[PDB]
């Protein structure tokens, strides 16, 4: 291992799983469990095959309120769903032995599609998943009915949309958790344009698996990005694992003593007496009355302070039950610890700035909107290299349903189909396990 | 907690806002119904409407975390979130926007504090909203002549007093009363006209406001002679610039 | 006789057959009144700036031939093409900045976080508050702030905000100043397919100023609307002025139920939302609006929407957008002057009636063979049998676009389906290459010969329904004589077929206003207006400039 | 005396210095001639179109305080901000087009292929004839073809092609009248260097129609200054009409030895090549001419860059191309009226003269503390002094960005980099906010509290000499009152050097020209002239539209 | 120098960028700490060789 930091592991409950785990062991570079989930979100697709059905019986295909009358087609999609999605899945696959998954769900409504790791293995990135699936099921649709070349084109628009007229799939019948690589604010973004909503559909509203999955995904896309190399790639490991991870019950055990009666400025005081206590921070001088803290490790603190402001989401959003304050506690959970210590706040204040401006697109005219559109490449949300979306996704998934556009609006197809994959639905399980496993292969 | 550093009255009155072991001076009694009139959500005895169901007739999802964070009595009832918002005047007012939120999130609970120049706000649950907007009417967080409830058209922080001392308002909330030296709320924070207007109290002396306010101002404690403070955000500044280059 | 007849007898001495004529004896640029103001302005412009600029002496002299007059199809207006150039004509320009500043915004989501999360009612009344106050702040005045300063109200008069809804009941209760009426702009048949389309449904067109439109970009419509809306939601529903529900009302305008004209278009011509080449060609045929004037005769309605289509695909968008200089006027006139397209789809129009009644032929390969064939042949005959209208559309790519113009949309009108009149356009392009021995310029037929193959394709950047097509296309997105002339092939079926829209029901009813500056009703009228510069349009600097 | 002290007392009754006025007692709007203006202008529109447009009524009462004039610093005029807000300032848009319009193309890779693969010679005279070729060619004239219709030359008066070289000899060579001398528009030391720069290379400086770039966009510019270098070089050099090496012409002038004013945008803000989004700061910089007249006053130098960039990224593109609406005039107006930013940056200039010298200091941290912390505190002091400056800027952010202008280029004097003077930019902020307890609105501090770790970063998208930087820059691309200053901070190290570009000579010499519409020499002046509307803007379509 | 950045840096990776991406800081990283390059002058390393990324 590059680095000397152990850390220990703890359940979605709070219970210990495993002591003394080597840090690298969560690295997504390392990480079996990681690197499955990872490769799950780039391959699996949902289709709607009720939606294809229902936009063929109406013409309805191309994007909101688009109609084409006279080419209405009339075909029982959902009633033939196992012939069409058996046929679809003998085109997607490689072989009859690989690790494609089609799998029917609400009576034949939706359809979880997987493709299979070896297209990818020879493919740059991942537009294979959709593009596959799209022209399996197309292909399966007119196969199953004989439909005719003079037809078959709206079978097409039908599946995936506008496509290529528009430069998304607007209007297709079919979703990903990533969206299209020319959307990306910057090269290796693309695991950071899942929206918050998506992993809080994908987690069930579930506080800490929600909070692992974007952990997850952001600090993974830190890698992909160049960020976690070299210099920083310590600081990164250690914010998955402390923010992300709940290593050493440190999230868990801040709510536990904050959950009752606390507020952000409780969890700050206590979290700054763990510092202490831990030996990450020591009184560096002494002002009139106020103590200057000092740090030997940047890294540890930033982790430490991470922790906090996760505890700090989970104790001020949780009791309101309402996640438009997450944007508040990541400002001035970073502000106030800030003058409370005299030691940088959490990625020395890219997640303040991160709250600065998503606090003032979640309640201005401008643009953003609820907390759970965001998503870490969004213009508004991409300053912070990991440190602030985990905390967004944590608070939706404490929403009690104040969100006009919450999961259910804007997600409900990842909500069903997604969140049936074992692995997304609770990563912080099987991270956990594959660290334990990995332990001392490190 | 240490909460802010300095060695002047402002850096102490900083303190003593966000430490919750501190107790806000009360300086004016407000009825319910007064809180209710100002704050304009609902009519007085209307029931709350609810944005979604109550806790306990819905079903959460087990979650350690739910368990462990107790709800704010109004998030429990399904109570939509509505807001209050004050502006402080930069004349030497007791509360100012950034002093607000800080201390907002170290005093309530499920607290969504909004900071900006010519206004500071709080969204959170109806009658959570409430009994916070109480107090900080009652309390050295308000001054009626310094601060006003303002929804909208907030136009003031910065302005020149009136001839009566009271701060700029484009829709004239707040009414000084020059026959008994008091100022009156004839109007909601929205703006919309009150039946019966709300007694506001005494603007504080000129004295007391210098002896509460949380503005640096060289007329009154320059920021710059307040050295130890000013040194503590030069060192933020600095670590944060080595932490963003981390190659030393 | 043929439409095309007195054209050609303006244009020329001699007569439509004589084969032969005289050049070299016209004087050159000097038979032309227009090149002679031209050649006048040029030393003007020159004297003036110090350098020299339009010089006739320049290049090769043109005016070696006849320099023609051109009449606008469906008018009695002849001028020459430099009138009908998108530079020198303000009713072509006023038309695209029409299209590029309107943009269409739901109030369903809104209405629905008014009442569910801010608790408050919405009723026809508050409806018509709001309505006024988007008015006075859309054009850019103020609403809430003090000390605001606003745009000079003459100089953004054309931008406004109306709303439509398939609800008569409620339509009447709002001030009817606001409102686009369906009843009272379309006829019965279409009106009630229009609102059955929409129903409880209410739309907002906004229209921000041309002159910010031409001061900044299409993509700048939607936020400029959704700024304005979110100023007049705080406005007239008396929430905080920002708090964490205004979100949700930004969310709502900018993404959730906003309808733009144009898609934006990938990094090799890189270009934001509301450009001519994210405007698919089914948008195009219904922000045209011959078809609920000219419903009884489905040939005007599809060649109203190609010159709608030609003059900003091929004039505007290819030949400045994506290209610039002289540009490409001719190749889109010669679809909409001198009513020869026109002669040849009428003639098709007649022909499948005759053989199968509009809508009645089957829709299959058969029908393409028989119509594209057929309509192709007449089209190639008359510049045959009339020298001088091979000589008036002398590119070889006019007379393709022309030819298969009239073919697809022939075929179409007897299938009903847009996707078996492409096939046909395609089909014209093969039988004319080699009848011929000749099609267009160097890369006209790049999408022709991938034609056939992707007109019934699946795949994934190849299968597309016609309508949903636009000049993003992969096989369209780069050459002249196609596009605009595709957007009428997709009206066509719809024209045969009385339907009231070809792709979208709110693009359509969108562009039935009063209120627009350019009259979408009258295309090729408003483009003979603006050839003869009698077209007043917005966005002008007069009324903040010396004289 | 301060240099706003003059502004104050125009602009209230009461003395500077004095607490406390009155309210309410003005006559709301009707105090102010341009609000009378607007009113009587909002009924006539109204009464003219059939709908509801501006009207006092509608929200909140504007004029409760005093609707005060504004100065154009370094001015003696003083306007109503309405003046002073885009739509309604003719030199505003102006200045945006003569950028929008203008693309830097190469001839080196041209008559290389000339030579090498046509094996022809290119001379001088050659170059003057091709050179008197495109200016025919460019505005939207002929040169080779039959029968082709044009631009009217009157419309596109302000299009045409210069060209500079740093080889003196081949610059004499060349007719004058073609030739932007940077002998002739640069002081000896600034001429010398951009001459070194430049060496045997030959550069066109094009500029396309202001009526195009306003029907089109900013994409359009290459595009088209492309097409016609492509004509004219076909002309000039007598090649084949169209042949392979034709190819290579079309390759250079698109992407081999083109430069763009702005590079194109990703797609949440969506948009093409020269839009204000993709103008680095450093551009903004060179592109304003103060630096080659002002070059003894490096504030003035600086300041003028402010006004440009302030007015382009806050009014035009953040104002409106990525919001819209009443929009932020009053956001840039704080940086380039009433003289405060200069009083504050001519102090900073003293202090740094009297301490260092300029570009003598330490370039470390220890400069910007002391520097930024000086001037600071000297900023938010005259604020307090002075209750009418108070009132005057009366938003946070507007007195944010210029205290921290004035901070961040008063580092830059000292130390020379525009590194440490972006550091001292931050510092001023954190400041700026504990000592008021306030800072600007909502959400202007995002890139303030990313701002100091990100200085000196390396990663990614984080690490970028402030040069380089520009509205794109992730931290930067949503909020007013940064970006131009931002580009006075990356002019402030330059002008105290007496460097005569920031980023790009090319571009500092591209607009060194007598011919452009708005003058870049005196962009405040500029504003003036445009507020009092005497400024006389390209691109009018008077000429072809009824009186 | 030719770079070929480890395959599994991809297996865990949605595109192709970390090529670029992770071989430019690497080299930016060790030309900073081969001549200890001050943090007021490392961003000019940054953008001799990444380029105007992330403004273009
Ligand atoms: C120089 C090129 C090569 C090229 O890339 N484009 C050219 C020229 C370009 C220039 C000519 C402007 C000028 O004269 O200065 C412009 C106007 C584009 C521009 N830069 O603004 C143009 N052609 Ni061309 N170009 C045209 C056409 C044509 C037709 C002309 C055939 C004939 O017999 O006259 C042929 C292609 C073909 O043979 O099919 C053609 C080729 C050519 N075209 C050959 C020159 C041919 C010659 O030496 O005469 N164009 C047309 O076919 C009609 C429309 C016409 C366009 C102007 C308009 O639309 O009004 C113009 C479209
Ligand atoms: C409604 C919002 C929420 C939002 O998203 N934008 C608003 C309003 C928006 C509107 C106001 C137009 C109108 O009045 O109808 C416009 C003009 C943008 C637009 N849509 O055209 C604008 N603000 Ni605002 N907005 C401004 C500002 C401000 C300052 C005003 C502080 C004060 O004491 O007056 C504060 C932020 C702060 O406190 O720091 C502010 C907030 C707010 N601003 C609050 C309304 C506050 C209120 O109730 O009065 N703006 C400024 O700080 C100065 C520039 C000024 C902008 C107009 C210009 O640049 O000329 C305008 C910029
Ligand atoms: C955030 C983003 O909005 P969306 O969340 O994508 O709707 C973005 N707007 C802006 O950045 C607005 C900037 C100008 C208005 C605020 C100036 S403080 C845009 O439209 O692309
Ligand atoms: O001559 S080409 O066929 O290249 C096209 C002329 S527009
Ligand atoms: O109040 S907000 O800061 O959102 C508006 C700033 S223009
Ligand atoms: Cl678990
Ligand atoms: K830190
Ligand atoms: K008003
Ligand atoms: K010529
Ligand atoms: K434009
Ligand atoms: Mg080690
Ligand atoms: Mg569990
Ligand atoms: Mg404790
Ligand atoms: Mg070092
Ligand atoms: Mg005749
Ligand atoms: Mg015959
Ligand atoms: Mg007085
Ligand atoms: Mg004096
Ligand atoms: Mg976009
Ligand atoms: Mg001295
Ligand atoms: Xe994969
Ligand atoms: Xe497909
Ligand atoms: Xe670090
Ligand atoms: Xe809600
Ligand atoms: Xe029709
Ligand atoms: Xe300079
Ligand atoms: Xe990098």
């Amino acid at each position: 291992a590059k680095f000397e930091d152990k850390v220990d592991l703890y359940d979605d409950r709070g219970n210990l799983v495993e002591e003394q785990v080597p840090l690298e062991a969560l690295s997504p570079l390392r990480n079996p469990a990681i690197k499955s989930i990872v490769q799950g979100i780039k391959r699996t697709v949902a289709v709607n095959l009720e939606g294809i059905e229902n936009a063929l019986k109406t013409a309805k295909v191309g994007g909101p309120a688009c109609k084409i009358m006279g080419r209405e087609l009339d075909l029982d999609i959902v009633g033939n769903a196992e012939s069409i999605a058996a046929a679809a899945k003998e085109m997607i696959q490689v072989t009859e032995d690989d690790d494609t998954n089609v799998e029917l769900l609400g009576g034949g409504k939706r359809a979880l599609v997987q493709v299979p790791s070896a297209r990818f293995d020879v493919a740059a990135e991942y537009s294979a998943a959709p593009l596959v699936t799209a022209t399996a099921f197309v292909q399966a649709i007119i196969n199953e009915f004989d439909v005719s070349m003079y037809d078959a084109n709206m079978v097409k628009a039908a599946v995936l949309g506008r496509y290529p007229q528009s430069v998304e799939y607007m209007g297709a019948n079919i979703a990903t958790m990533l969206d299209i690589p020319q959307k990306l604010e910057g090269p290796g973004y693309a695991l950071r344009n899942i929206m918050v909503n998506h992993v809080v559909a994908a987690t069930l509203k579930n506080t800490l698996q929600a909070a692992a999955l974007s952990t997850i995904l952001e600090q993974t896309a830190m890698f992909e990005m160049g960020d976690a190399v070299g210099a920083f790639e310590r600081m990164h490991l250690l914010g998955l694992a402390y923010q992300g991870m709940n290593a050493d019950n440190l999230v868990f055990d801040l709510v536990k003593a904050n959950g009752k009666e606390g507020t952000v400025g409780s969890v700050i005081a206590d979290l700054v007496e763990r510092a202490l206590e831990d030996g990450v921070i020591k009184v560096e001088k002494e002002l009139t009355d106020y103590k200057v803290y000092g740090t030997d490790d940047l890294a540890m603190w930033n982790a430490y302070a991470a922790a906090g402001l996760m505890a700090a989401t989970m104790v001020n959003q949780g009791a309101a039950r309402a996640a438009q304050g997450v944007s508040s506690t990541l400002l001035y959970y970073n502000d106030l610890i800030e003058f409370e210590t005299g030691l940088p706040s959490v990625d020395f204040g890219k997640v303040e700035g991160t709250a600065v401006g998503f606090s003032f697109f979640s309640h201005s005219i401008y643009g953003g909107g609820g907390p759970g559109i965001f998503n870490g490449n969004h213009i508004v949300t991409r300053h912070s290299k990991g440190f602030a979306i985990p905390c967004v996704a944590a608070a939706m998934a404490l929403d009690a349903g104040t969100q006009m556009f919450s999961p259910e609006a804007t997600s409900g197809l990842i909500k069903e189909v997604f969140s049936q994959v074992d692995e997304f639905r609770e990563p912080l399980k099987y991270v956990v396990e594959a660290a334990a496993e990995i332990k001392n292969e490190i | 907690a240490q909460y802010y550093p300095g060695t002047t009255k402002v850096a102490q009155n900083r303190r003593n806002f966000c430490n919750p072991e501190y107790e806000l001076e009360k300086l004016r009694e407000i009825s319910d119904e007064d809180v209710v009139k100002i704050l304009g959500h609902r009519a007085p005895g209307e029931e709350y409407p609810s944005v979604h169901p109550p806790l306990e007739e819905m079903d959460e999802p087990e979650d350690a975390i739910r368990e462990m964070v107790e709800p704010i009595d109004g998030a429990k009832a399904g109570d939509r979130v509505r807001y209050i918002q004050f502006t402080d005047s930069m004349y030497f007012a007791p509360a100012q926007p950034y002093v607000r939120s800080r201390a907002y999130l170290c005093r309530y609970r499920g607290a969504d504090a909004g900071t900006l120049s010519g206004r500071q706000i709080i969204e959170t649950r109806e009658r959570d909203l409430e009994k916070i907007s109480k107090e900080l009417l009652e309390t050295e967080f308000f001054d009626p002549a310094r601060s006003g409830v303002r929804g909208k058209s907030v136009h003031g922080h910065s302005l020149r007093l009136d001839e009566d001392g009271m701060m700029f308002d484009m829709l004239r909330r707040q009414i000084y009363n020059k026959d008994t030296g008091r100022v009156e709320m004839v109007k909601n924070q929205i703006g919309d006209e009150l039946d019966e207007p709300v007694d506001l109290g005494e603007p504080l002396d000129e004295e007391t406001l210098m002896e509460k306010t949380t503005i640096y101002r060289v007329d009154g404690e320059a920021y710059r002679d307040d050295v130890e403070a000013v040194e503590i955000m030069q060192r933020i500044h600095v670590l944060r610039s080595q932490g963003g280059f981390n190659l030393e | 006789d043929k439409l095309f007849i007195n054209a050609l007898k303006k244009k020329f001495e001699e007569s439509p057959e004589e084969k032969k004529t005289t050049f070299y004896t016209l004087g050159g640029w000097k038979q032309s009144e227009r090149k002679t103001e031209f050649v006048n302005a040029g030393k003007e412009v020159a004297a003036k700036r110090g350098i020299p600029q339009y010089n006739p002496d320049i290049g090769t002299p043109l005016g070696q031939r006849v320099l023609m007059p051109y009449q606008v199809s469906t008018t009695d207006t002849y001028v020459e093409g430099d009138d009908l150039h998108f530079v020198n004509n303000a009713a072509m320009q006023q038309m695209w900045d029409d299209i590029r500043r309107t943009v269409i915004v739901g109030l369903n989501h809104a209405h629905a976080v008014i009442e569910k999360r801010l608790g408050k009612e919405v009723t026809p009344e508050t409806i018509t508050h709001y309505l006024e106050t988007v008015n006075h702040a859309m054009p850019g005045a103020a609403v809430v702030q003090e000390h605001m300063v606003e745009t000079h109200p003459a100089l953004v008069a054309d931008s406004y905000v109306k709303v439509f809804t398939g609800n008569d009941e409620i339509a009447d209760e709002i001030d009817p100043a606001f409102v686009i009426d369906i009843n009272k702009q379309f006829p019965e048949d279409q009106a009630e397919t229009l609102k059955a389309e929409v129903g409880d449904g209410i739309w907002q067109v906004v229209r921000i100023p041309t002159i910010v439109s031409r001061t900044c970009d299409g993509a700048t419509t939607s936020r400029w609307s959704a700024m304005q809306i979110g100023m007049s939601m705080i406005s007239a529903y008396k929430q905080a002025a920002g708090e964490a529900a205004t979100g949700d009302f930004a969310y709502a305008a900018k993404h959730a139920e906003v309808i733009h004209m144009g898609t934006y278009l990938p990094v090799r011509r890189a270009r934001g939302e509301n450009e001519p080449g994210g405007v698919p060609f089914g948008y195009l045929a219904d922000i045209c609006q011959s078809s609920r004037v000219n419903y009884e005769d489905p040939v005007r309605v599809s060649l109203d929407v190609v010159a709608t289509g030609a003059m900003l695909y091929d004039q505007i968008w290819l030949g400045s957008y994506m290209s610039g200089g002289v540009g490409f006027t001719q190749y889109a006139t010669a679809a909409y002057t001198d009513n020869i397209l026109d002669d040849f789809t009428y003639f098709g129009k007649e022909y499948v009636e005759d053989k199968y009644g509009l809508c009645e032929a089957p829709n299959n390969m058969d029908t393409v063979l028989d119509v594209a064939t057929e309509v192709t042949f007449y089209g190639l005959e008359q510049y045959e049998e009339y020298p001088a209208l091979l000589e008036d559309q002398f590119g070889g790519s006019q007379r393709a676009a022309v030819v298969a113009a009239a073919a697809g949309c022939s075929t179409a009108f007897a299938t009903g389906n847009a996707q078996t009149g492409l096939s046909g356009w395609y089909l014209s392009m093969y039988l004319h290459k080699e009848q011929h021995s000749r099609l267009g310029f160097y890369g006209y037929d790049l999408q022709d010969q991938c034609g056939a193959s992707n007109v019934f394709s699946i795949r994934g950047d190849e299968g597309l329904p016609l309508e949903l097509r636009g000049p993003n296309y992969p096989n369209y997105a780069m050459n002249v004589g196609h596009q605009g002339e595709y957007a009428g092939i997709s009206q066509a079926p719809h024209a045969a077929r009385g339907d009231a829209f070809v792709f979208n029901p709110l693009v359509k009813i969108a562009f039935a206003d009063d209120n627009l500056v350019f009259d979408f009703t009258n295309v090729r009228g408003e483009f003979a207006k603006g050839a003869l510069r009698e077209f007043e349009p917005a966005g002008e600097r007069a009324l903040i400039t010396p004289a």
